[PDB]
């Protein structure tokens, strides 16, 4: 165990537009080992119906997953992705930008 | 490179307290999962994961969950032996990974064959190109490849390879032909934000692509720029299709000195795109 | 279609 962080990326399926029913995504990547929990928060609170990819990995042995739910953006409400893996002190949330 | 290539990725992992290690393994056509079977679901059988597989018959699941279900065995087998080669207690968690399968032309012939195996993220043990002889990482490593030579192992792959995996990678292609053999070209545009009143950001994007592989490059008076750039991993979106970006920091009233080169299979011509000022 | 081994290190 050299262990490695994962990346984490917040991203909607289809360009945002507020309104619109959409997809938000949380891609964890080129992390090991592969236990890990992710969450999806709307204004800093889980989300409940979330779902994921099957466990895969890369050429480098890192795993990777993808979370995903459903959701209609606003020019108010704010999302994110909590990460916790062995690898972090405390879990890490990377917010929902929409140009990002 | 009107080439194809079928995966296998099998991950074991164990678990001391907490029950015996799980199998997961899933199946990719080129980039596109087409199977998976987890040995923690209530009731585990390989299961279909894309349209084009759902046709094939009971036999082919049934006899596919029976493999895995023998493979998931004998890894814990493996992960034990593993153990013991390195000396390492009982008490911690350890990953056996497995990878797999074989590369094809435009014609259908085999260009390449792949089988090898990484232990806590570290490459052990590799069927080399040959499909005939292994490369080992450690002494560890060397018992097993002992083991496998008694066994011979190496011609079973070999024979799997050359043969099954060619033959099903080329059904697969042709029941799932109107994706598997489709390219999506990016939709590509490129933004533009103040970062102060004497920098701001260009961001290259490429959207709705597939396969994954792409090239998003930024040139500076037609030079390749990596100084002053971000490039975030290509990433899915989780409708079979792909994202990336590239963003520079340049000097405000520079940005006609840009360009934003993009390159993949779904276009005719690569791209040269700049930002257009509203 | 999965490799039909079963093979231990």
């Amino acid at each position: 165990m050299i262990q490695r962080t994962p990346k984490i990326q917040v991203y909607s399926r289809h360009p945002a537009e507020n309104g619109k029913s959409n997809f938000l995504n949380c891609y964890v990547s080129g992390f090991h080992p592969s236990d890990i929990e992710v969450d999806l928060l709307k204004n800093g609170e889980r989300i409940e119906k979330v779902e994921h990819s099957d466990l895969s990995f890369s050429k480098d042995w890192s795993f990777y997953l993808l979370y995903y739910t459903e959701f209609t953006p606003t020019e108010k409400d704010e999302y994110a992705c909590r990460v916790n893996h062995v690898t972090l002190s405390q879990p890490k949330i990377v917010k929902w930008d929409r140009d990002m | 490179m009107g080439s194809h290539s079928m995966r296998y990725f099998y991950t074991s992992v164990s678990r001391p307290g907490r029950g015996e290690p799980r199998f997961i393994s899933v199946g990719y056509v080129d980039d596109t999962q087409f199977v998976r079977f987890d040995s923690d679901a209530a009731s585990p059988r390989e299961e279909p994961r894309a349209p084009w597989i759902e046709q094939e018959g009971p036999e082919y699941w049934d006899r596919n969950t029976q493999i895995y279900k023998a493979q998931a065995q004998t890894d814990r087998e493996s992960l034990r032996n593993l153990r013991g080669y390195y000396n390492q207690s009982e008490a911690g968690s350890h990953t056996l990974q497995s990878m797999y399968g074989c590369d094809v032309g435009p014609d259908g012939r085999l260009l390449r064959g792949h089988n090898q195996y990484a232990y806590d993220g570290k490459d052990y043990i590799a069927l080399n190109e040959d499909l005939r002889s292994w490369t080992a990482a450690d002494t560890a490593a060397q018992i097993s490849q002992r083991k496998l030579e008694a066994a011979r192992v190496a011609e079973q792959d070999r024979a799997y390879l050359e043969g099954e995996c060619v033959e099903w990678l080329r059904r697969y292609l042709e029941n799932g032909k109107d994706k598997l053999e489709r390219a999506d070209p990016p939709k590509t545009h490129v933004t533009h934000h103040p970062i102060s009143d004497h920098e701001a950001t260009l961001r290259c994007w490429a959207l709705g692509f597939y396969p994954a592989e792409i090239t998003l490059t930024w040139q500076r008076d037609g030079e390749d720029q990596t100084q002053d750039t971000e490039l975030v991993e290509t990433r899915p979106a989780g409708d079979r299709t792909f994202q990336k970006w590239t963003a520079v920091v340049v000097p405000s009233g520079e940005e006609q000195r840009y360009t934003c080169h993009v390159q993949h299979e779904g276009l005719p011509k690569p791209l040269t795109l700049r930002w257009e000022p509203s | 279609t999965p490799q039909d081994l079963n093979t231990m290190l």
